[PDB]
């Protein structure tokens, strides 16, 4: 994308979200990171929704197809799996090369740099959900170490109810129950984190409250799940 | 188990 | 496809619509009408839905856009909507570019040829919804052509509960009513293929009759619209 | 005005 304007790939991602053309969205945003330029808050949020709705569709299509194969267990459901997958780990070594060209050396403020680590966290994450080879165990450590300098930071930079704190807490817990084997540790993180965050609401604008319980309550949902 | 949806801005 | 199988191209189109994945459905089925054998019932219909997911998406996103547009009146909005449409027409192109070769003229049973050119006069109705230019007449016609061959083939060939007829029926109404500006042709169109198929109803088994009632209840629908 | 929706086989 690169004979278009920054503002017009900005413009367009707003637009392709407004039409569902999430793969769109996505390639704009990429044009609008390639530029060289630090993003914005709202910038990063177009990036990481454009690409958390590629990848969401091809995660749900490759459960889809891995469970039909499981069940199968001719070479057709494996070969289409495997194209499916192979498009997926592309969309995530896509991102995560973004991240490393370079979104996260560039980001100093607390909000941005959680914020790219987050990402970094969810994409190893998405890529674990696929792996089975001699690299497995090393994708998993990738998330984990992701999550955790983000975590570290969040608990020194930001209030317990800062949203983006929330929802890195939220996923690392997701992180350490689906991919990890760690219930205790989910269970763990999330009651903890959705105490802390109660007892800071009492700091908060309406509007700023209304954001922290939205994810608080994904919280609760998944203590519910899990005890 | 739900992590962040994210797929509005 | 052309180093695939037939057969693997129909296996994995029926994969890609339980995976949601429409664009890769409506590639394996171009590659398997370019194996040049005739297409049975059910490859027809894998076909047909693998087509129509794809280009209702890119449908919906025009009218976004289009909405978006007419409300603003920078060039971003109008040069996306370009490019969506110019999509959009290539994916129409593609399609009766397989009807014409050629799918169409192997087509001897009145099911098929039916089938066929109901598609024809569908993909020239999506072709007319986008159209401005010196050619947005013809396309109206092409589309008008289509669908009346198809008309005077099922009124000849078969019964007025047969879904295939009655789904013709209903889509030529619509082009009456929204591309040709004809809504009391739609109108009687639709009253007189719905009273026909009810007439004939007593014939039927009860899956046949599940069928029919389907389509007539669309008929129902839009006349309730209309009147 | 609806026409065959035609999206599921
Ligand atoms: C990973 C993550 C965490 C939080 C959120 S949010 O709360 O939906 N969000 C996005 C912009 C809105 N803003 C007001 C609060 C932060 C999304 C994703
Ligand atoms: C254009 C059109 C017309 C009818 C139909 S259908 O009734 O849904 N159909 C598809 C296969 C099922 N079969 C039993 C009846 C015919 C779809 C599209
Ligand atoms: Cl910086
Ligand atoms: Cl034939
Ligand atoms: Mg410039
Ligand atoms: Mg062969």
């Amino acid at each position: 994308m690169g004979s278009m304007e920054r503002a017009s790939l900005i413009q367009k991602a707003k637009l392709a979200e407004q039409a569902e053309r999430y793969e769109d969205m996505a390639a704009f945003m990429k044009g609008a990171v390639e530029k060289g330029e630090e993003l914005s808050c709202e910038e990063r949020n177009l990036l990481s929704v454009a690409y958390k709705n590629v990848v969401g569709g091809q995660r749900a299509a490759w459960r889809v197809l891995s469970s039909i194969e499981q069940k199968s267990n001719g070479p057709e459901v494996r070969e289409y799996r495997e194209k499916v997958e192979t498009e997926l780990q592309g969309v995530c070594d896509t991102v995560l090369g973004l991240l490393d060209s370079h979104l996260i050396k560039e980001a100093g403020d607390a909000e941005s740099r959680v914020f790219y680590l987050k990402m970094k966290g969810d994409y190893y994450r998405y890529l674990a959900e696929v792996a089975t080879g001699d690299d497995k165990k090393r994708i998993i450590d990738s998330a984990r170490s992701a999550y955790q300098e983000a975590m570290d930071i969040s608990k020194k930079e930001m209030p317990p109810t800062n949203p983006i704190r929330l929802g890195l807490a939220l996923n690392f817990s997701v992180f350490h129950y689906e991919i990890a084997n760690s219930p205790e540790e989910a269970i763990s993180l999330a009651k903890t984190t959705f105490d802390e965050a109660m007892a800071d609401l009492h700091t908060l604008s309406e509007d700023s409250y209304k954001d922290s319980t939205l994810i608080m309550q994904l919280l609760r949902d998944n203590l519910t799940l899990w005890t | 188990a739900g992590s962040i949806p994210g797929r509005r801005s």
